[PDB]
RNA sequence: AAUU
DNA sequence: TATAATCGAGCCGGGA
DNA sequence: CTCCCGGCAAATTGT
C-alpha cells in the first residue's frame, strides 16, 4: 500500500502523534472508541508528556552507561567478592 | 511508579460521576458584591476546592494543622488551592444528549 | 435545519 | 443574562440610571456628569452612588478577545498569574 | 556531518526532514533575491511537484 | 576593492549585438505582415533571437573583463564567489534583457538598457511587472514549503 | 474569572457556554414537574442538544453561538483542543521558556568559531540564579536574598558582580537561535564572551547555517542548566564541531564573501 | 552653500495637493461649512435623506447642523478624547390621522473632526483612515471558466448594498439567474417585470440560438403576479407566499433605493457600458402598481450578442483601474453612519408601537446609543482605521496615501491571489508599481502617485498634456484609465524645441503597449516621470539606476526615519522635499507679508500688512505615536522681513525647509577587516563626538489610583519600607521631580494598595514583630522604571476625580502621567539605510585614528562594503557618493531627478572642478605628490585605470574623475593598495533600535491556564521555544537539554521551583516533573467525556495528579 | 573546539555514549566536591580570577580532560547502582 | 501593521 | 395579576 | 459528480 505523507502521518499507530498533527477530533474519536494505548515509542508522543525523548542521550543504548574511576572499581570489587 | 503508556477511552456517566466533586446546580459564577464565589455556581469551593491554600471559606479552619477536614459551617475542604485546577464537576441532564464527536 | 424556523 | 448574576431590583436601577443618563444627553447635548445624573435621580442620590452602580453594571470581557494584528494572539496570554508563588 | 558512520541513536527522521525541507523554503524566499528577469525553472514550479510526490 | 560607476564596464560589443538584433527583427515583422508566420510564429521567432542577443552580451562582458580588466571588482566579486553572478553582472554592464507580464507570458520589448545607464520610466515600469510577481511568489510559497516540512516531520518522526 | 489589572472581570469562553447549559437544562426540570405539552417540552431538548453541541464542538452544526452585540464564535473545548492555536501544537509541542532572551545581532570577527559575544546586561539575567550564589561565595553579599535586592536597582550595580559573572559563565555555553529555524543548524551552541553594548556578536563563519545577515536580523538566547544539557550543548551542539551538512555532507561552516575576496 | 539643479524637462503642473485625498473628501461627507439649503445630495446629507422618512405616525428628516467642538485639539490628546463636532436634527413628527405636526432638534450625538493634515484624534490618540480599493459597482462579462465559448454577466452593487446576480446560460440553454447561491431560470423574473414573449421574442430574437433558451411556455401561463409568487416560493422555502410578503421581500431585493444601491459610479458604468440611462440606483422600479424594468433587459441583450461574436462588445478585465475604484474616508465613514442611521430607524418604528401611541414628540421617540455606536465602532475598531504613522513628517503623509484591498469590503489574506497582487498596466500614473509592503501583504497594500487624483465617482485620474497636430499644450487633462486607453500616449522626455515635438520618432503607449510613433499620432503626453511613482519613490535620487526591489526597501526605510536633532537635507536631491515638508504641516510659514516681530524658543509673533499681530505658537518637544519627539525650532531673527510663504520654523525632520531624513556623511566603499561584513556598518567615533545620528525619544508611563473592595489606592511619598535613597527626587505628593534623571527601578509614582485578606502571613506577622515594626495594612504598588529604559523626567500630568474638567471611568480616584525624554546616541546595533535599499546595523565604531583618511588628514565617516552593490545592483547609491564627493569640495548640494537626471559628463564635469580644489591647494601650499600616492599609481595603471606615461597629478585627476581617491589606513599609515570610492552619502538612523529590541529573563510572569512564561518584552515574557526548534534539539539529539526547556524552564511547576532553589544553593537542578500544560491536557480531555488514562508498564493507572483529583 | 574532541569521538561506539558518560561523571564531581578526581595537581583545569589561578569551577571540563587520560572506565552492567552510590560516599563524602 |  | 393582543429575520484535497 | 470538512512557515513588535 502507498499513502501520501499526511495519510501515512494520520494512521500511525501512536494516538498522541496523529492528534497533534491534524484531524484532531476525528483522531481522537476513533483512538478513543478502540481504547488506543499510546506505548511512547516515538518522539512527538515523548515531548508531550515532557518525556526524555528515545534519541541522542535518551537513546535506550547509550542511557544506563556507567562511568567509574579505577580505585572506586577496585575499592567495590574486594568488597563485593569478599562477602 | 513510572508512565510508560497512554490510554484513551469513552467515559461512562458512572464514570463521569465517579470523576465530580459535586453537581453545578446554578448558573452563578461569583456574588455581584462580595466577589466571593456562588454556592453550587461554576466556581463553589464545596465542590472545586479553596481558593485560599489550607484555608477554608468562611475560615474557621485556616492552617495545616487540618488538612482533609472539611468545614461544617462553609463546607470547603482544607488542602492546597493548587486542586481548583483538577477537581472536576458536572450536571446532571433531565434528557441525555449525544455528543456531537461521535454523531458528527 | 433552523431551530426558530422548525419550531414556527 | 450576565455573566456575573445581578438582584433582579438592581438590575431595574441601572436601566433606570441608563434611561435617565440617555435624557440628559439629550437635552445637554453632550454626556451628563455623575453631578447631573444624581440630580436627574432626585432624592437619596449624589455622584458617588452614581459611579458605585456604574461599576456594579460592568460586565466581564472575554479572556479570547483577539488583540490586534493577525489573529495570533489572545487577551488570556498578557495576563500574570498573580496566585501561584 | 561527521563524514564517519552514524552513531546509534541519532534522530535519522528528523534531520531527513530538515535536510529535505530546508532548501524548500529557504530557495523560495530567495527567488526574490533574484532579479525579476525571467530565465524559467524555479523553485516554484518544482516545489508543487516534489508535494505531488 | 571598490565599486566605482566606471566599474561596470559596457562591452563595445555591445552596440554592435544590439543593431545586430535590430536588423534580424525587422526581417521577422516582414515575414509577419507578409503572412509567412503567424502571431504565434512571429512572437516566439522574436524571443529566441532576444535570448541568443542576450547570451551574447554576457559573454561579451565576460571576456572583456577576462582579458582586459582581470581584476575589476565585479569580475573577481563574481569569479571568486565572494558576491554576484553572471547574470546579475549582465544586468549592471549589459543590457537587462526580457521582462515578462503578469501571466507569465514574456514581453517581446526587451529593458535595453543596464543598471549603468539608466533605464527609462517606461523600461523601469515593465520590470515592476516581474519584480512584483516574484515578490507575491516568495510570499505565497513559503506558506506551501513550511507546511511540507512538517508533513515530512510528522511522518518520520519516530 | 480573574480580576484584571484595572479591577475589572475577564472570564473564558467556556463559562458562558456552561451557562447556557445550565439555565436550559434547569428549565427542562421545571417544564417536566410542570407537565407542559409535548410541544415545549420538545422544544426545551432539542435547544438542550444545541446548548451540549456548542459547549463541545462549537460551530461544528448549525449556527455558532456568540456572546451578545459581537461576532466572535465562543471558543469550545473543540476549538481549545486543535489547530495552530490549540493546546497541543501551541503548549504541548512548543513552549515559552525561563533563562532565554533577544537582542540584535552584530558581526563579531574577532570571535573564534566556538565564541559569540553577549551583552552583559543579558548575561546577568539570563544567569541571575547562578550569579546570586557567587556573589555570596564572595563576600559581595551577606545571602542570596540580598544580592538580588542589590541587582535590582541599576545604580547600585558595582563592578565586582560583573567580575562574578565572569566567573559563573566560565565554560559554560549558551544556544543562539535564529528564526525560521529550518534546519537543525538554526540552533548551535558557543562559549559566551561578555561585551559592553547591547547586541549579539555572531561569528561569521556561523552566517550561513543561520542564514543570517546584519540588516537588522535578531537572535534569541538560551542558558543549558544541567550537567547533562550544559554537556550536551558542548558536545554535541558546538558550533566547532558542527562544520558539514548533516543534508549533503558538504561543508557547511565555510568561507565567504570578504574571507573569498581577501584569499 | 549653492544648489544646482539638473535636468531639462519643464514640468507644466505643480504636484497636487499631497493629503487632499483626505482632507477634500471628509469636507464633502461633512458639508458643514455649506449652508444647508445648498448642501447636495451626498455624504451625511445622502445618508438622511434615504433613511427618512420612517413610517412604521410619521417621522420627517429637515435638516442637521454641526455644533462646534467641546475642546481643542491639543486638549483632546492631553485628556484622552475624541476631536469631534456635536450633530444635531431638525425632525418633525406627523400623526398621518391626526394632522398633528411636533417639531423639535434632536442631539444625534457627536461625529469625529479630520484635522488640518487629515487626521483624526480618537481617545487622545492619532489616527489614519486609509483608503480602500475595491471593485467598482457596475455591470460586467467575463468568460466562464469551465465552457471556453461561453460567459457571464455579473451586476455588481456596493458593499453591503445589495447582491451580486450572475445571468449563466447553461449548457441546456435556458438563461439562468444566480441571487444568494440559488439558482433559477431567468425567464421566470422577466415576466414579473411585465415582459410578453411578444417584447422579448422580438426584442432578442436576432441571436438565433439564444432566444429559444429563453422562451418557456409554463411562464408565459400565468401573469406577473402568478409569477412573483412562484419566484418567491423558489428563493425562501417554508415562508406562506403571501401575496403582500412576496411584493415586500422581491421589492426590496431589487427596486428598494434603501436595500438596494448601485453607485454613481455604478449606474455611470451601467449607463456606459449597456448604452443605456438609468433612472435610478437600482436594477428596477415600482411604479404604477407593478414592477418596471431598468437593468435586466440591456444587460441580458448585451450577453447574447457577446457569445454571438457580435462586433462592439468585449470581455471586461476586473483588475483595469478603469473597474477598480477607491472608497475615500468621507464614503467609508458614510457607509458606517448609514448603517448607524437604519438602526435608529428601527427603534424609531418599535417605539411608535409601545406607550402612549399619542404622546409622543421626536426627542422621545429617537434614541441615538446606535449612530454612536456605529460611528465609534468605524473609529475605534474598523480595519482601515489605523494608528498614526508619525515616527517622522514622511510616514504620515505617505500613511495618508496609502490604498488597502483589504478590510471590511474586501479581500483576505488568505483569500487574495495573484491576480490582485499584480502591477497591471493601467497602474501606469495612478498607482506606484514600487511601494508596496514586504512579506504576506504585498500588492494589497499599495501607494497613490504623486500626481495622481481621485475623481468624485472614486476612479483614479492622472494627468497628460494635449497635443495637438505636433506641438504639446500646457494643458493637462487628469484621465481615468478608461479614457486613457483610446489615445496614444507619448513619454515625458521625448525632445522638445519650444512647444513643438523635436523628434522624428517618439515612445508612446497604446493601452499601456510600447509603440514606436511619428509626431502626427500624438494625442497627449506625459506630464513627469514623477507622475508613475509614489512620493517615497520620487525621493529616491538616480532611481532609473536601482534594480526594484532594492528601490522598494528604499521608499519604505525613509519611512522608518527617526529625526534627528541635527538633520540635514541630502546632498543629491530629487527637487520634491521643499513640497513634502509644506504639505506635511510640520514647518510653519507666513500668511501674508509682514514683519517678524518677535522670536522664541516657544513661539514666533508676525507683524502682517494688515496691521494685525499674529503669534504663533511653537510644538516644542512633543511626544509622537512612536515617541520620536516631533519638535519645532524658529528659523528667523527679529525684525526679518518676510513674505507670503516664507519659512517661519522648521519642523521635525526638515532643515531649512527642506525635507532632512538623516545625515550627509563622507563615506568610504571597501571591505574594512570584517566589521562590514554581510551588510554591517563600520562607523567612526567622530560621528558621536559631534552628534550625528542623535535623536530626542518620549517614552510615556502612567498609572491610576483606584477604589477598591478593601479601600481606596493612594498616590503618595509614604511608601512602607522604603528608604529616602529611594524616595529622593519624589515631590510632596509622591510624583518624580521635574528632571529628575531615572534608571531602571527607579519610583516614578509613588503608590500604595490595601493588603488582601489573606494580608500578612503568620510568618510575617512574628517577624516584623521581632523588629517591633507592627505590619502595615498598604503594600508598594508604585509604579517604577521598566528594565532597560529611563532618561530625564519631562513632564507630569495629574488627574484626580473632583478637580474642575476632569472625570474618570469609573473607581478610578485619580490619573498620573509621567512623560521621560531620552538623547540617544548612535550605537553598536542601530540600524541605518540610504535611500536605495542599502540597510544595515552598526558593528563596529572606530576612534577617528583607525578610520581610513584621505592625504590631507580628512577622516572617513561610514564604511561600506563593496560586497552589497553587485548582488542588489542599486547603483543609485553609487552614483549619489560621485556626485556627493563633487559637492563636498565645492560646497554644494545638487536637485537630479529621477529619470531626467545628472549624466555621467556632467557628474565628471563637477567632478574635475573639485579636483582642481582637492589638488591644486596643496601644490601652492609647497607640497608635492606623495610616495605613497606613486605607489597606489602604479598600482592603479596595473588596473587600467590611470593611462601610462602621465604625470601624477593627470593621474590622480583620472582616478578623481572616477570617484577614486588614495586612502591612507590610520592604522599603518601605507596607503590602501588601491584607489578607493569615496564620496558624501545620505543616509538615515532608522527606528529599529538595539536599546528597544534587547531583552533577556531568568523568570518572571506565568501564564493563568498554562503556567507558561507570557511573552514579550513588556510583559518580561520568555522567548517562543516552538515547534521548529524542538525539532532542532531533536536532531542534535539533545534528549536532557530539549527535556528542560518542556518542563524546568516552562511549566512544570514543581521542577522549576526545585530547579531554582538548586541553583542559588549551589546543587545540580533536579530531574523534572510533570509539565503542568499535559495536566491541562487531561482535565480538558474528561471535560469532553473521554478517560485519558496514564498507565505503568504493568498497565495499572499512575496518578499525575498525585491524589488530588480522587476522592 | 573542545580540546581533543575528536580522540573522545574515537573511545565510544556512539557519541552520544560520550556525552552520558560526560555528563554523569561531572555529576559525581560535583556531588563529591572534586576530591573524586582522577587528575594530578598538575593537571588540575584552571581558571584565571582577578586574583590569579584557580580550580576551573566548571564539572564538564574536569570530566572530558579526566576522560582523555584514560583512567576513566565506562560500559554497561559494570556494578550495581546503589551499590557504587554509596561505595564513593565513602571514600569521598559531601 | 512591522522586523528577519 | 384582566380591553385585546396568536408562525422570525478563499483555494484545495480528500472521502460518503 | 457533488458537497462537506479539514488543511493552508517561523520568531518578533506594536496601539
Ligand atoms: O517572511 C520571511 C521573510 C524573511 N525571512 C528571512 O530573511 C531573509 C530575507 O532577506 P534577504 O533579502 O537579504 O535574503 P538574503 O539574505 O538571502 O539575500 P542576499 O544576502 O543573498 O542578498 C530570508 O532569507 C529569510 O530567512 C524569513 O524567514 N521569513
Ligand atoms: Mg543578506
Ligand atoms: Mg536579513
Ligand atoms: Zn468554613
Amino acid at each position: 500500500l502507498l499513502m501520501g505523507v499526511t495519510k501515512s502521518a494520520l494512521s500511525t499507530k501512536s494516538w498522541l502523534s496523529a492528534a497533534s498533527f491534524q484531524n484532531t477530533t476525528h483522531v481522537l474519536t476513533e483512538a478513543a472508541i478502540a481504547g488506543k494505548k499510546d506505548e511512547l515509542i516515538g518522539l512527538k508522543e515523548n515531548v508531550i508528556l515532557g518525556r526524555l525523548i528515545p534519541a541522542g542521550t535518551g537513546s535506550d543504548f547509550v542511557r544506563f552507561t556507567q562511568v567509574v574511576d579505577q580505585k572506586t572499581l577496585k575499592a567495590i570489587e574486594e568488597a563485593r567478592k569478599e562477602a | 511508579k513510572e508512565v510508560r503508556k497512554v490510554r484513551i477511552a469513552l467515559a461512562s456517566p458512572e464514570k463521569i460521576r465517579s470523576w465530580s466533586y459535586g453537581e453545578v446546580e446554578k448558573p452563578e459564577t461569583i456574588n455581584y458584591r462580595t466577589l466571593k464565589p456562588e454556592r453550587d455556581g461554576l466556581f463553589d469551593e464545596r465542590i472545586f476546592g479553596p481558593i485560599k491554600d489550607y484555608e477554608c471559606a468562611c475560615g474557621k479552619y485556616k492552617r495545616q494543622r487540618f488538612e482533609g477536614k472539611v468545614c461544617e459551617r462553609c463546607g470547603v475542604e482544607v488542602t492546597k488551592s493548587i486542586v481548583r485546577r483538577y477537581r472536576m464537576g458536572h450536571i446532571e441532564l433531565a434528557t441525555p444528549a449525544a455528543h456531537i464527536w461521535f454523531v458528527k | 435545519s433552523d431551530p426558530v424556523r422548525q419550531y414556527l | 443574562a450576565r455573566t456575573i448574576r445581578i438582584p433582579v431590583h438592581m438590575v431595574e436601577t441601572i436601566n433606570k440610571l441608563s434611561r435617565t443618563a440617555r435624557q440628559l444627553q439629550q437635552e445637554l447635548g453632550r454626556e451628563p456628569t455623575y453631578e447631573e445624573i444624581a440630580e436627574a435621580m432626585g432624592p437619596g442620590w449624589d455622584a458617588k452612588r452614581v459611579e458605585e452602580t456604574l461599576k456594579i453594571a460592568q460586565e466581564p470581557v472575554s479572556l479570547e478577545t483577539p488583540i490586534g494584528d493577525e489573529k495570533d494572539s489572545f487577551y488570556g496570554d498578557f495576563i500574570p498569574d498573580e496566585h501561584l508563588p | 556531518s561527521m563524514a564517519r558512520p552514524v552513531s546509534i541513536g541519532e534522530a535519522v527522521g528528523i534531520v531527513a526532514a530538515q535536510s529535505i525541507g530546508e532548501p524548500g523554503t529557504q530557495l523560495t524566499m530567495r527567488t526574490f533575491h533574484t532579479g525579476g528577469v525571467a530565465g524559467a525553472a524555479d523553485i516554484t514550479q518544482g516545489l508543487p511537484r516534489v508535494i505531488e510526490l | 576593492i571598490t565599486i566605482g560607476i566606471d566599474d561596470a564596464v559596457i562591452p563595445e560589443e555591445k552596440k554592435q549585438y544590439l543593431e545586430e538584433a535590430d536588423r534580424k527583427l525587422l526581417q521577422i515583422e516582414q515575414a509577419y505582415e507578409m503572412g509567412f508566420l503567424t502571431d504565434r510564429e512571429r512572437y516566439d521567432q522574436i524571443l529566441q533571437l532576444w535570448t541568443e542577443t542576450t547570451e551574447k552580451v554576457t559573454q561579451a562582458v565576460f571576456k572583456n573583463f577576462e582579458e582586459n580588466y582581470p581584476f575589476n571588482p565585479l569580475y573577481v566579486m563574481a569569479q571568486s564567489g565572494a558576491r554576484g553572478n553572471p547574470q546579475q553582472i549582465r544586468q549592471l554592464c549589459g543590457l537587462r534583457g526580457l521582462m515578462q507580464k503578469p501571466s507569465g507570458e514574456t514581453f517581446e520589448v526587451p529593458v535595453r538598457s543596464s543598471f549603468r545607464e539608466g533605464l527609462t520610466v517606461l523600461e523601469y515600469f515593465i520590470s515592476s511587472h516581474g519584480a512584483r510577481k516574484g515578490g507575491a511568489d516568495t510570499a505565497l510559497r513559503t506558506a506551501d514549503s513550511g507546511y511540507l516540512t512538517r508533513k515530512l516531520v510528522d511522518v518520520t518522526h519516530e | 474569572m480573574v480580576q484584571v489589572d484595572g479591577g475589572r472581570f475577564a472570564t473564558s469562553d467556556l463559562n458562558d457556554l456552561y451557562r447556557r447549559l445550565i439555565n436550559r437544562n434547569n428549565r427542562l426540570k421545571k417544564l417536566l414537574a410542570q407537565g407542559a405539552p409535548e410541544i415545549i417540552i420538545r422544544n426545551e431538548k432539542r435547544m438542550l442538544q444545541e446548548a451540549v453541541d456548542a459547549l463541545l464542538d462549537n460551530g461544528r452544526r448549525g449556527a455558532p453561538v456568540t456572546n451578545p452585540g459581537s461576532d466572535r464564535p465562543l471558543r469550545s473545548l473543540t476549538d481549545i483542543l486543535s489547530g495552530k492555536q490549540g493546546r497541543f501544537r501551541q503548549n504541548l509541542l512548543g513552549k515559552r521558556v525561563d533563562y532565554s532572551g533577544r537582542s540584535v545581532i552584530v558581526v563579531g570577527p574577532q570571535l573564534k568559531l566556538h565564541q559569540c559575544g553577549l551583552p552583559k546586561r543579558m548575561a546577568l539575567e539570563l544567569f541571575k540564579p547562578f550569579l546570586l550564589k557567587k556573589m555570596e561565595e564572595k563576600g559581595i553579599a551577606p545571602n542570596v536574598k540580598a544580592a538580588r535586592r542589590m541587582l535590582e536597582r541599576q545604580r547600585d550595580i558595582k563592578d565586582e558582580v560583573w567580575d562574578a559573572l565572569e566567573e559563573v559563565i566560565h565554560g559554560k555555553v549558551v544556544l543562539l537561535n535564529r528564526a525560521p529555524t529550518l534546519h537543525r543548524l538554526g540552533i548551535q551552541a558557543f562559549q559566551p564572551v561578555l561585551v559592553e553594548g547591547q547586541s549579539i556578536q555572531l561569528h561569521p563563519l556561523v552566517c550561513e547555517a543561520f542564514n543570517a545577515d546584519f540588516d537588522g536580523d535578531q537572535m534569541a538566547v538560551h542558558v543549558p542548566l544541567s550537567s547533562f544539557a550544559q554537556a550536551e550543548a558542548r558536545i554535541q551542539m558546538l558550533s566547532a564541531h558542527n562544520l558539514l551538512s548533516p543534508a549533503s555532507g558538504e561543508p557547511l561552516a565555510k568561507p565567504s564573501r570578504d574571507i573569498i575576496l581577501g584569499l | 552653500m549653492e544648489i544646482k539643479r539638473f535636468g531639462r524637462i519643464r514640468e507644466v503642473i505643480p504636484l497636487p495637493p499631497l493629503t487632499e485625498i483626505q482632507v477634500e473628501s471628509y469636507r464633502r461627507a461633512l458639508q458643514a461649512d455649506v449652508p444647508p439649503e445648498k448642501r447636495e445630495n451626498v455624504g451625511i446629507q445622502a445618508a438622511f435623506r434615504e433613511t427618512f422618512p420612517i413610517e412604521e405616525l410619521v417621522l420627517d428628516f429637515l435638516e442637521y447642523r454641526l455644533g462646534e467642538p467641546p475642546f481643542p485639539q491639543d486638549e483632546c490628546r492631553e485628556k484622552d478624547l475624541t476631536y469631534q463636532a456635536p450633530l444635531y436634527a431638525r425632525l418633525q413628527l406627523i400623526h398621518k390621522d391626526t394632522g398633528l405636526i411636533k417639531e423639535d432638534e434632536v442631539f444625534l450625538g457627536h461625529i469625529p473632526l479630520m484635522t488640518e493634515d487629515g487626521s483624526f484624534i480618537i481617545n487622545g490618540a492619532d489616527r489614519v483612515i486609509v483608503s480602500q480599493i475595491h471593485r467598482s459597482p457596475g455591470v460586467y462579462f467575463t468568460p466562464d471558466p469551465a465552457r471556453p465559448g461561453r460567459y457571464i454577466a455579473s451586476i455588481i452593487p456596493l458593499p453591503k448594498r445589495g447582491p451580486w446576480i450572475d445571468l449563466e446560460v447553461e449548457p441546456n440553454g435556458v438563461v439562468s439567474m444566480k441571487v444568494n447561491k440559488r439558482k433559477f431560470p431567468l425567464v421566470l423574473l422577466l415576466r414579473v417585470l411585465g415582459y410578453d414573449q411578444e417584447t422579448l421574442a422580438r426584442e432578442l430574437g436576432a441571436y438565433g440560438e439564444l432566444v429559444q433558451g429563453l422562451m418557456d411556455e409554463s411562464v408565459f401561463a400565468m401573469r406577473p403576479e402568478e409569477a412573483l409568487i412562484r419566484l418567491f416560493t423558489l428563493l425562501r422555502p417554508g415562508d406562506p407566499p403571501k401575496r403582500d410578503k412576496a411584493v415586500a421581500y422581491v421589492y426590496g431585493l431589487i427596486a428598494d433605493p434603501r436595500r438596494y444601491d448601485l453607485g454613481e459610479a455604478g449606474r455611470y458604468k451601467a449607463e456606459e457600458k449597456l448604452g443605456i440611462r438609468l433612472s435610478g440606483r437600482t436594477l428596477a422600479r415600482f411604479e404604477d402598481g407593478e414592477f418596471k424594468d431598468e437593468v435586466f433587459l440591456p444587460t441580458l441583450r448585451y450577453l447574447f450578442a457577446l457569445t454571438a461574436g457580435v462586433p462592439g462588445h468585449e470581455v471586461d478585465d476586473i483588475d483595469h483601474l478603469g473597474n477598480r475604484r477607491i472608497r475615500t474616508v468621507g464614503e467609508l465613514m458614510t457607509d458606517q453612519f448609514r448603517v448607524g442611521l437604519a438602526r435608529l430607524a428601527r427603534g424609531v418604528r418599535e417605539r411608535m408601537l409601545m406607550g402612549s401611541e399619542d404622546s409622543l414628540t421626536p426627542a422621545k421617540l429617537v434614541n441615538s446609543r446606535p449612530l454612536e455606536a456605529a460611528i465609534r465602532e468605524f473609529f475605534s475598531r474598523s480595519q482601515l482605521s489605523q494608528f498614526k504613522d508619525e515616527t517622522n513628517p514622511l510616514s504620515s503623509l505617505r500613511h495618508k496615501r496609502r490604498i488597502s484591498a483589504l478590510g471590511p469590503g474586501g479581500l483576505t489574506r488568505e483569500r487574495a491571489g495573484f491576480d490582485v497582487r499584480d502591477v497591471h498596466r493601467t497602474h501606469y500614473g495612478r498607482i506606484c508599481p514600487v511601494e508596496t509592503p514586504e512579506g504576506a501583504n504585498i500588492g494589497l497594500i499599495t501607494s497613490l502617485a504623486a500626481y495622481a487624483r481621485v475623481d468624485e465617482l472614486g476612479f483614479i485620474r492622472t494627468p497628460y498634456r494635449r497635443v495637438v497636430g505636433g506641438v504639446v499644450t500646457d494643458e493637462v487633462v487628469y484621465m481615468t484609465a478608461t479614457e486613457e486607453d483610446r489615445y496614444t500616449i507619448a513619454q515625458a522626455n521625448t525632445p522638445l524645441e519650444g512647444n513643438r515635438i523635436a523628434a522624428e520618432r517618439v515612445v508612446a503607449r497604446r493601452k499601456g503597449e510600447p509603440v514606436i510613433v511619428s509626431p502626427e499620432e500624438v494625442e497627449f503626453m506625459d506630464v513627469s516621470p514623477k507622475q508613475v511613482f509614489s512620493v517615497n519613490t520620487n525621493l529616491i535620487p538616480f532611481l532609473e539606476h536601482d534594480d526594484a526591489n532594492r528601490a522598494l526597501m528604499g521608499s519604505n526605510m525613509q519611512t522608518q526615519a527617526v529625526p534627528l536633532i541635527r538633520a540635514q537635507a541630502p546632498v543629491v536631491m530629487t527637487g520634491l522635499e521643499e513640497r513634502v515638508v509644506r504639505d506635511s504641516l510640520a514647518a510653519l510659514y507666513a500668511e501674508e507679508d509682514g514683519e517678524v516681530a518677535k522670536v522664541d524658543g516657544n513661539r514666533i509673533v508676525v507683524r502682517y500688512e494688515d496691521g494685525r499681530l499674529v503669534e504663533y505658537p511653537l510644538r516644542r518637544f512633543y511626544r509622537s505615536n512612536q515617541g520620536t519627539a516631533l519638535d519645532q525650532r524658529p528659523r528667523v531673527v527679529v525684525g526679518q522681513r518676510v513674505r507670503k510663504g516664507d519659512l517661519l520654523a522648521d519642523g521635525p525632520a526638515s532643515e531649512n525647509g527642506f525635507l532632512a531624513l538623516g545625515q550627509n556623511v563622507l563615506v568610504a566603499i571597501m571591505p574594512f577587516d570584517g566589521y562590514n561584513f554581510e551588510d554591517a556598518i563600520v562607523i567612526s567615533e567622530e560621528l558621536l563626538k559631534r552628534d550625528f545620528y542623535t535623536s530626542i525619544h518620549i517614552e510615556r508611563y502612567e498609572i491610576e489610583a483606584r477604589d477598591t473592595k478593601l479601600g481606596p489606592e493612594r498616590i503618595t511619598r509614604d511608601i512602607p519600607h522604603l528608604s529616602e535613597a529611594a524616595l529622593r527626587d519624589l515631590d510632596e505628593e509622591g510624583v518624580v521631580r521635574i528632571g529628575a534623571e531615572v534608571k531602571p527601578g527607579d519610583i516614578l509614582v509613588g503608590r500604595t494598595s490595601f493588603k488582601g485578606e489573606s494580608e500578612p502571613t503568620p510568618e510575617e506577622r512574628l517577624l516584623r514583630s521581632i523588629f517591633g515594626e507592627k505590619a502595615r495594612d498598604v503594600k508598594d504598588t508604585s509604579l517604577r522604571v521598566p528594565p532597560g529604559e529611563g532618561g530625564i523626567v519631562v513632564r507630569t500630568v495629574r488627574l484626580r476625580r473632583g478637580d474642575p474638567g476632569v472625570e474618570l471611568k469609573p473607581g478610578v480616584r485619580e490619573v498620573v502621567r509621567v512623560y521621560v525624554a531620552q538623547k540617544r546616541k548612535l550605537q553598536v546595533g542601530d540600524k541605518l539605510a540610504n535611500r536605495h535599499g542599502n540597510k544595515g546595523v552598526v558593528a563596529k565604531i572606530l576612534p577617528v585614528e583607525d578610520m581610513p583618511h584621505l592625504p590631507d588628514g580628512t577622516p572617513v565617516d561610514v564604511i561600506l562594503n563593496p560586497l552589497g552593490v553587485p548582488s542588489r545592483m542599486n547603483l543609485g547609491q553609487i552614483l549619489e557618493t560621485h556626485l556627493g564627493l563633487a559637492g563636498y569640495f565645492l560646497g554644494q548640494r545638487y536637485i537630479s531627478p529621477i529619470f531626467d537626471g545628472a549624466k555621467e559628463p556632467e557628474i565628471k564635469e563637477l567632478l574635475a572642478q573639485a579636483f582642481e580644489v582637492y589638488f591644486g591647494k596643496r601644490k601652492g601650499e609647497g607640497f608635492g605628490v606623495d610616495k605613497r600616492e606613486v605607489e597606489v599609481l602604479r598600482r592603479a595603471e596595473k588596473l587600467g585605470l590611470v593611462t601610462p606615461g602621465k604625470t601624477p597629478e593627470e593621474q590622480l585627476k583620472e582616478l578623481f574623475l572616477q570617484g577614486k581617491v588614495v586612502l591612507y589606513d590610520g592604522r599603518t599609515g601605507e596607503p590602501i593598495e588601491g584607489p578607493i570610492v569615496v564620496g558624501q552619502m545620505f543616509i538615515m538612523k532608522l527606528y529599529h533600535m538595539v536599546e528597544d529590541k534587547m531583552h533577556a529573563r531568568s523568570t518572571g510572569p506565568y501564564s493563568l491556564i498554562t503556567q507558561q512564561p507570557l511573552g514579550g518584552k513588556a510583559q518580561f515574557g520568555g522567548q517562543r521555544f516552538g515547534e521548529m526548534e524542538v525539532w532542532a534539539l531533536e536532531a542534535y539529539g539533545a534528549a536532557h537539554t530539549l527535556q528542560e526547556m518542556l518542563t524546568l524552564k516552562s511549566d512544570d511547576i514543581e521542577g522549576r521551583n526545585a530547579a531554582y532553589e538548586a541553583i542559588i544553593k549551589g546543587e545540580d537542578v533536579p530531574e523534572p516533573s510533570v509539565p503542568e500544560s499535559f495536566r491541562v491536557l487531561v482535565k480538558e480531555l474528561q471535560a469532553l467525556a473521554l478517560d485519558v488514562q496514564t498507565l505503568d508498564e504493568k498497565d495499572n493507572p499512575v496518578d499525575i495528579f498525585e491524589g488530588l483529583a480522587s476522592k | 573546539a573542545e580540546p581533543g574532541i575528536d580522540k573522545l569521538f574515537g573511545m565510544v561506539d556512539s557519541k552520544y555514549r560520550l556525552t552520558v558518560v560526560v555528563a554523569k561523571r561531572a555529576q559525581q564531581l560535583l556531588r563529591h566536591g572534586f576530591k573524586n578526581t582522577v587528575l594530578e595537581p598538575e593537571e588540575r583545569p584552571k581558571m584565571q580570577t582577578l586574583e590569579g589561578l584557580f580550580d576551573d569551577p566548571n564539572a564538564v571540563t574536569w570530566a572530558m580532560k579526566e576522560l582523555l587520560t584514560g583512567r576513566l572506565v565506562f560500559g554497561e552492567n559494570l556494578v550495581p547502582e546503589d551499590r557504587l552510590q554509596k561505595e564513593m560516599e565513602r571514600l569521598y563524602p559531601v
